[PDB]
């Protein structure tokens, strides 16, 4: 019932190389969740 | 609670849920309002 958010960022398929992730957000909402989907800035 | 949850004409307020398809998951909600589909033929949105 938790959702938990890593990130990480870097400057530059994808690279080759190791970098860990580190977490940001735990949003205690508990919804059940099945899809989901993007959004960009045309 | 009887004295704060009951009246005498009867309190019909409060509701539960009696059929479902499948059993819930554990720290699930369900406020679906959906007919259960108990035969074969599909309700419409309608009891019968
Ligand atoms: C979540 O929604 C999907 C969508 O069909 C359903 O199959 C699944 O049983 C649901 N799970 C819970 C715990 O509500």
């Amino acid at each position: 019932g938790y959702f938990k958010i890593y990130s990480k960022h870097t400057p530059i398929d994808l690279p080759q190389g190791f970098s860990a992730l580190e977490p940001l957000v735990d949003l205690p909402i508990g919804i059940n969740i099945t899809r989901f989907q993007t959004l960009l800035a045309l | 609670s009887n004295k704060l949850d009951s009246k005498v004409s009867g309190n019909y307020n409060y509701l539960y849920r009696l059929f479902r398809k499948s059993n819930l998951k554990p720290f699930e909600r369900d406020i679906s309002t959906e007919i259960y589909q108990a035969g074969n033929k599909p309700c419409n949105g309608v009891a019968g």
